[PDB]
């Protein structure tokens, strides 16, 4: 019941239970130091970087986003970039001024992408390779302006195409899925979700908003079916969570948004249905032989007569 | 109320993600690849200027400068077939001189390859470069490294035609060529790194080179990849008495790595303890390498004596690594020149033993104790080592009761109740009133 | 010696009855579906040893 | 049944210091360039300063 | 970039060498800073903060602190990026008014930066081999005590041609480890001041002590020649643990029979605080009253524990022309 | 894995050396203070080993632990495994006469040295005879023990002899009156010299499996192993030393006076 | 096996005997020789000169049957 | 033995209770710069003196 | 699972390198010298010159 004084006062066992248990760091509160955006891995040559820094002034560094409006830096990539002559420091130097039209939503900025790199990249089947850093600028910039050049651009970066996929990072992935579920492509989603699962992304670190608008597009019956499947994919704290965004985000949290949610109630009864279901409690041949035969014996037992 | 146990440790978050043991792997392998494609791309750049300069310069004779400078290059990239024609060439036109024998023997130890080796397939242990740089023709680039030795004494004799008969025995340049000769003789196998104390250095004894400090050390990098540390101290203890000036670090890293192969554990600690107390020589990060990874593979060790009852009992060396870390800000030693395959180690060493003040304020709330145990309970079969399966010296005869009086000090209240009926008939002896004895 | 081995795993058939019962009280305790993202190393719809693993 | 560590007899509690060994013949050479105390030199058996003088 | 670049400056000012390889060490960081903060130092501040950190480094002789961050830089690649900055400069103001730029090495050889370096290349060649001929030969001198010894008759160091061709052969070959070129260019300027153009001494001075401070080469044939350690057996007779038969060479004692190798009879390299060296006899005996119960008394002759081969070159040169 | 560690372990047991791969784990194996406290333990408190001091009523600590051999024995010429009534009484006579040496030898310092030269060696000793051969011996310093009997210095000169235990008038006669002094190494050695004065052979029945045309060979592996240690042997037999008036090796025939 | 493994003991301590009988021979008598090419300036290849910077003759009998042609 | 309680706890029993705790890093104290006499006392809000 | 293939990339991977490296040593120069004598040799151990220098 209890430990006497007089007895020695020796310790009973010793008990290793961290190093039995190497538990990971898990918080519910985010990362305060994370960047929560998508990094551009700007790595110029140092002689062009001093050589075009009144024009990389006025272009976003590293956690620095200046105000510069965007026709001045596509006037100044209009000008001064054919007078460089170097692939690799044009297009390091066109994925700034993707991620510059993308911060200010430029609209106009796509024709840059088809007047230089469109031939020699994705035009009649190019065997040229376009560096990292330009793929994902114009990915970011497509996806947040809901611009539908997307869809050429992420065929080229599968395991026969250029194969960048393994090379995009989490924060790619959640701005990737907000737009498609903005403007509603339902093989859009499916593509997409198919390719993280195929290239192991962290699924479970996604945005929550940016899965609950890209469910919310799912209408058409077949990938309604294959969302049912990779719903069981998230983790249990996850899935619990995008039920309460997503019933926000239609209720008072509506606001948060730029464009309002549509309306799909059969994906948020299934979305309620599988969160209460990973969390805690709290032949036609041979049977229509058998009909017919019935119906032929009870008109022989006189059950069922004739006209009177 | 229920105790709570003082003797279990507090619930802290001491591991990692299998995305993260994954991903460490991943991004491990693509630097592997980087220096795997490193190499092979300045070996074919070397290999392609050996078929220019003998294609196109095939009648021409090359100035001896550029033969040699193409020789050493061959040579750093393990391609000492290639070199050797054009080393004997320049031999036989009495173009090499005293600095140039040394550096055609200091390149056949391949420094090219070595630093493929070590990134790649060593895994970034230093000692096992010279374990594995021995196989790709250990033997071979032994014979052509005593060639070359033989190459270079009699072209020292030719070089120095008073002190005539102790000549070229008694010059720098004799011990400079015997200094590489031990270097590349330590990238061979292990029947001539055995060679370099007692084959080698005999033979510079019988020949009468003086040594210098970099032969000593070769010769105590030798004597540490055998494993014997009684002659390997016995060196420095040498360098102790006599020539203590010119002890340099490399003296020092071969005792590291020495008792790191015979799993001499505590007398890896007390050399690094010797280098942070005197502070000269300074302390390179090979010193901070050699150190760090003899606590791991000590860390690593299992004991067999009490057979591991409880836990692993050597995990706790790892406490020691906040301390080394601590000890390199001070001496000068960046921490950040340390190797990718460390590097992952001392930090795994750092969330299992290491808390900051701002974290000890917040580790022990039960918000964090109780998210402990339901990670337990929901997934404890991905990470649990049990879920895989006077004075006494002149006292001899005391004296007693020496009338040291008891009242004029005050005790008095002493009192002390017994139970009643001890010795009455009518009171049992044994009875459930024992328990009242244990009361206070 | 063969006596001592055979002896020593019949005092443990309660045991490890006991021992298999606790087996599925841990299993039933396990995250539902087909795991987290944070604790896998192989992805799920492929094969760990599958040729084409990385896409 | 024995172990299988490195078997080491402990470290000599003697004074070192203050412990004046014999002579060697290597420490007669320095002589001249050697520091040492006053019971170095004016030692009980073997004086080093008449070493030093001889 | 900035704020560390200060904190440099106030290590430097402050002459503390712990803390410049600390801000240094900062600088580079970790993969938390670098890859999950994204708040990574620049490629232009890393190679200011890198270079004032090796400029004082190799101006107080500091070999190892010296050697890591030239390894930083041959690792990053920076060891032409004060050229890269010359010519972007040029490449700026010619993107200014209009022209085209691009970036090959005729454009970085016709700056005054590499153009300057390959002209006083001569200079510091010839300085390097005055110097190294300085201290072979005073090497020479304190292994015997001052004549001179065998040792600087012969060093590593061959002549130099007479051309500039053979001055960057002679520089490639002897002190390739390193780029020397990328050296002189960093010991140019020192406080502001251009030493190249203004003390041409002390430009000589301070470019050849800095390519011998980051040569490991240079460092492993400028050693001072040590004695030969001999190896030692134990005695046939135990009396001590301390004394040693020790090992020696036909060189100390000429004569007699053809030794074979040291380590088959048993001499190993055995020396401690207490060790003593001696060779062992023993008292002959004769028809005595000793024939059995003694062990043959070990008569003890005390020889020493290195061979000076370069005292022991000169004393017989000396018995050479000193007798004659 | 490695071939360097390979040929590091069977060049380390040739040496007869501990291998490498068996330190590969640690074994802190069985200390003595366990394995004394299991002997007592398992004998019943260990009763026969324990000294009769340990009965008495106070006893120091080295009365509480068990009965070992020391390095005092090893000297003794007489001591046998059981003394006979007065053997052990001059053993520890004998081992006060060191100590008295020991102290003597500080006093006038004649301590061994750590680097001492057998040359220097019995110097020192011969210094040390001289010294203690003057000195008379302390019989208060001489204390009584565990068992043994207070006897005094006449009675074993009775018994074993003046010669045991000597006189100074005894031992000037000797290397050359009742009081007794210190003994030297000197004066016992004078009184001992008084008193002196093929590999891999294999047996029959793997010669039975073999065949005649195998144990050809075998017999002759056997004729050059044979010939080659006889002819090792007769080359040291031999004794023939190279002359170098000559060039040539010479034998010796005749012995002079 | 074991009669077997016994017969190329004695197989192998034939050939371990005979092959440092010659390469003493070969070394004793070169020695006798004294060919001087120190003038001609040569590669430095030779007979002795050949045989002395091989390395230790690993004898066959010290050898366990996976260096004598058995598979791992 | 039948009641063995030891008076002092093995040396497997601490090097247990030391691997399963980690250390603080402020304990090792180390310091060579100085003291920051404008400064450190003057810092940010929530981390000030 | 997929234990034939993975194998067999490792075989092709091994052939394919025995395979360039065959085709370098067969084109390559091999001179061994004694004393003066220079005899040129290929990679098929075909003699091509036995010359003096």
């Amino acid at each position: 019941y209890h430990w006497h004084y007089n007895l020695p006062q020796g310790m009973e066992r010793p008990h290793s239970v961290n190093r039995t248990f190497a538990a990971p760091f898990q918080s519910n509160h985010s990362l305060v130091n994370k960047y929560r955006g998508v990094w551009i891995e700007f790595d110029m040559h140092p002689a062009f970087s001093v050589a075009l820094e009144p024009q990389l002034r006025k272009l976003p560094r590293g956690r620095t986003l200046p105000k510069t409006p965007a026709e001045e830096v596509i006037a100044d990539y209009t000008a001064l970039a054919p007078l460089v002559d170097d692939e690799k420091t044009r297009d390091l130097w066109l994925a700034k001024v993707f991620q510059h039209c993308a911060f200010q939503r430029c609209g106009g900025a796509m024709e840059l992408w088809e007047r230089y790199c469109h031939q020699r990249f994705t035009a009649e089947g190019a065997t040229a390779k376009p560096p990292l850093s330009l793929v994902k600028s114009v990915l970011f910039y497509c996806n947040k302006t809901d611009n539908s050049g997307w869809r050429a651009l992420f065929d080229r970066c599968l395991k026969d195409g250029w194969n960048y996929t393994p090379l995009f990072d989490t924060a790619q992935w959640s701005f990737m899925l907000k737009s498609i579920g903005r403007m509603g492509d339902e093989d859009g989603v499916r593509a997409v979700l198919e390719e993280m699962l195929d290239v192991q992304a962290d699924l479970d670190r996604v945005e929550a908003r940016s899965v609950v608008i890209a469910l919310n597009a799912v209408t058409n019956a077949d990938v309604y079916e294959f969302v049912k499947k990779y719903l069981f994919n998230f983790g249990e704290r996850k899935v619990k969570f995008l039920r309460t965004t997503y019933s926000d985000l239609r209720g008072h949290g509506a606001g948060k948004l730029r464009i309002p949610l549509k309306e799909n109630d059969n994906m948020y009864y299934h979305v309620c249905w599988h969160s209460s279901i990973r969390s805690p409690r709290q032949p036609n041949a041979k049977i229509d032989d058998i009909v017919k035969d019935k119906i032929e014996k009870w008109k022989a037992e006189g059950l069922l007569p004739e006209d009177y | 109320r229920k105790p709570q146990n003082q003797w279990e440790g507090v619930y802290y978050y001491s591991g990692i993600t299998k995305r993260q043991r994954h991903l460490i792997l991943l991004h491990r392998k693509r630097e592997r690849e980087a220096h795997m494609r490193s190499f092979n791309i300045s070996r074919a750049s070397v290999l392609q200027r050996l078929e220019q300069l003998s294609g196109d310069r095939k009648q021409e004779s090359l100035p001896p400068h550029v033969r040699l400078d193409l020789a050493v290059r061959l040579a750093q990239h393990g391609l000492y077939q290639q070199a050797t024609p054009i080393v004997d060439e320049l031999h036989h036109q009495k173009a090499l001189h005293a600095g140039h024998y040394a550096l055609l023997i200091n390149a056949l130890a391949c420094p090219r390859l070595g630093q493929r080796i070590l990134h790649c397939d060593a895994q970034c242990d230093p000692a096992l470069t010279y374990k594995l740089l021995g196989d790709e023709n250990g033997e071979e680039r032994a014979q052509e490294a005593y060639r070359w030795f033989d190459l270079a004494l009699t072209s020292l004799a030719v070089d120095c035609g008073h002190f005539v008969p102790y000549l070229p025995q008694g010059t720098a340049a004799a011990s400079h060529i015997t200094n590489a000769l031990m270097r590349t003789l330590l990238t061979c196998g292990y029947t001539h790194v055995a060679a370099i104390p007692d084959s080698v250095y005999d033979r510079m004894g019988s020949m009468g080179i003086s040594p210098t400090i970099s032969t000593y050390e070769l010769v105590m990098l030798a004597l540490s990849l055998q494993g014997n540390m009684v002659e390997a101290e016995s060196i420095l203890s040498f360098l102790r008495s006599h020539h203590s000036e010119h002890i340099t670090v490399e003296s020092f890293n071969a005792l590291l790595l020495g008792h790191r192969e015979a799993r001499q554990f505590d007398c890896c600690d007390a050399i690094w303890q010797e280098l942070v107390d005197r502070r000269w020589p300074r302390a390179s990060p090979l010193t901070a390498e050699l150190y760090l990874r003899s606590i791991m593979d000590h860390a690593n060790t299992p004991t067999s004596e009490p057979l591991q009852s409880f836990a692993n009992i050597n995990v706790v060396e790892k406490k020691k690594v906040p301390l080394v870390l601590a000890q390199m800000d001070e001496l000068g030693v960046p921490r950040t020149h340390l190797s990718r395959v460390l590097m992952d180690e001392v930090e795994d060493s750092l969330r299992k033993f290491q808390t900051y003040r701002s974290r000890f304020y917040e580790w022990g709330r039960a918000v964090k104790q109780f998210d402990f145990i339901e990670f337990r309970r929901r997934n404890g079969w991905l990470y649990d080592l049990h879920l895989m399966k006077g004075d006494i010296y002149y006292d001899d005869t005391r004296g007693l009761h020496d009338r040291s009086p008891t009242w004029m000090n005050e005790v008095p209240e002493t009192r002390y109740d017994r139970l009643y009926g001890v010795n009455h008939p009518d009171i049992a002896k044994i009875g459930i009133r024992r328990h009242l004895n244990v009361e206070y | 010696i063969v006596l001592n081995e055979q002896l020593h795993t019949v005092k443990f058939f309660d045991l490890k009855i006991g021992d298999a019962i606790r087996d599925i009280l841990q299993l039933l305790q396990r995250e539902t579906g087909v795991g987290s993202s944070v604790n896998r190393d192989t992805p799920v719809g492929i094969s760990p040893n599958n040729p084409e693993r990385r896409v | 049944t024995l172990h299988n560590q490195r078997s080491a007899a402990p470290e000599s509690s003697v004074s070192q210091s203050h412990t004046v060994n014999a002579p060697t013949v290597d420490e007669c050479e320095m002589l001249a360039e050697r520091w040492g105390t006053m019971n170095y030199w004016h030692n009980d058996t073997f004086p080093r300063l008449v070493v030093f003088l001889k | 970039g900035e704020v560390l670049h200060n904190l440099m400056r106030c290590a430097i000012a402050a002459r503390h060498r712990a803390r410049i390889m600390w801000v240094y060490n900062v600088m580079r960081g970790r993969f938390y800073e670098n890859v999950v903060v994204r708040a990574e130092v620049d490629l232009i501040w890393r190679y200011r903060i890198a270079m004032i950190a090796l400029e004082y480094l190799l101006d107080h002789e500091c070999a190892e602190e010296a050697a890591a961050i030239y390894s930083y830089l041959v690792e990053e690649e920076l060891l032409r990026c004060d050229v890269h900055v010359r010519v972007g400069l040029h490449m700026r103001e010619a993107i200014a008014a209009g022209k085209p730029i691009t970036l090959n090495n005729d454009v970085m050889n016709a700056t005054s930066l590499v153009r300057d370096a390959t002209a006083v290349a001569p200079e510091v060649a010839r300085e390097l081999q005055r110097r190294h001929a300085q201290t072979l030969q005073n090497n020479a001198v304190e292994a015997v005590g001052a004549g001179s010894a065998p040792w600087s008759i012969l060093g590593p160091l061959t002549a130099i041609g007479p051309t500039a061709e053979d001055t960057m052969v002679w520089l490639q070959q002897h002190y390739g480890d390193v780029d020397v070129m990328s050296i002189m260019r960093w010991a140019r300027f020192r406080k502001g001041k251009d030493l190249m153009a203004k003390d041409r001494p002390q430009y000589l001075a301070r470019a050849a002590a800095w390519i011998e401070l980051l040569s490991k080469r240079n460092r492993e044939m400028e050693e001072v020649p040590l004695t030969y350690m001999r190896k030692s057996k134990p005695l046939v007779l135990d009396t001590n643990s301390n004394v040693r038969v020790a090992w020696q060479t036909p060189l100390m004692r000429s004569g007699g029979p053809p030794r074979l190798l040291a380590r088959e009879e048993g001499y190993v390299f055995h020396h401690s605080n207490s060790s003593r060296f001696v060779e062992e006899t023993y008292r002959h005996p004769g028809e005595s009253l000793q024939s059995r119960y003694l062990a043959l008394q070990p008569l003890h002759t005390e020889v020493s524990a290195k061979e000076d081969f370069q005292r022991l070159y000169y004393q017989a040169q000396k018995h050479h022309k000193q007798q004659e | 894995q490695n071939k360097f560690d390979i040929m590091r372990r069977e060049d380390r047991l040739s040496k007869g050396e501990q291998d490498l791969t068996e330190r590969n784990t640690i074994h802190y194996g069985v200390p003595i203070q366990q394995i004394v406290d299991e002997f007592v333990f398992r004998h019943r408190n260990a009763r026969g080993e324990r000294p009769l001091d340990y009965f008495k009523p106070f006893p120091n600590f080295r009365a509480l632990r068990l009965n070992r051999m020391y390095r005092d024995v090893e000297g003794f010429s007489l001591m046998k495994q059981r003394p006979e009534f007065l053997e052990w009484e001059l053993f520890t006579r004998y081992r006060q006469h060191h100590q008295q040496r020991r102290r003597l030898a500080l006093l006038h310092g004649l301590e061994p040295v750590a680097n001492e030269t057998a040359q220097e060696r019995d110097t020192r000793r011969h210094r040390l005879d001289e010294i203690c051969e003057r000195t008379p011996f302390d019989e208060r310093e001489m204390r009584v023990n565990d068992d043994e009997m207070r006897v005094s210095v006449e009675t074993l000169r009775s018994w074993f002899g003046v010669y045991m235990l000597p006189s100074p008038t005894v031992v000037n006669a000797v290397l050359g009156d009742t009081r007794e002094h210190v003994l030297s190494s000197r004066y016992l050695n004078r009184l001992l010299l008084l008193e002196s004065y093929v590999p891999h052979e294999q047996p029959q029945e793997v010669l039975r499996h073999f065949s005649a045309e195998e144990r050809a060979m075998y017999e002759q592996h056997v004729k050059e192993q044979t010939s080659r240690q006889l002819g090792e042997w007769e080359r040291a037999m031999k004794r023939r030393r190279w002359l170098t008036d000559h060039q040539q090796y010479g034998h010796v025939v005749s012995h002079g006076l | 096996r074991r009669v077997n493994r016994q017969k190329v003991n004695v197989a192998a301590s034939l050939l371990d005997n005979f092959v440092e009988q010659e390469w003493t021979t070969i070394l004793r008598d070169k020695h006798d020789v004294t060919d001087v090419t120190k003038t001609l300036n040569d590669t430095q290849n030779d007979k002795k000169q050949l045989a002395r910077r091989l390395g230790r003759y690993m004898l066959f009998a010290n050898r366990s049957l996976d260096d004598t042609g058995f598979p791992t | 033995r039948m009641g063995y309680i030891p008076r002092y706890t093995p040396w497997e029993w601490i090097a247990i209770q030391e691997a399963d705790q980690p250390l603080i890093a402020e304990q090792i104290r180390q310091d060579n710069i100085g003291t920051s006499y404008f400064f450190s006392l003057n810092r940010y809000w929530r981390y000030k003196a | 699972s997929f234990r034939y293939t993975n194998n067999l990339i490792g075989a092709l991977k091994h052939r394919l390198l025995l395979e360039s490296s065959y085709r370098e040593i067969a084109s390559r120069k091999f001179i061994g010298n004694c004393r003066g004598v220079e005899v040129v040799c290929s990679g098929y151990g075909t003699v091509l010159a036995v010359q003096l220098t």
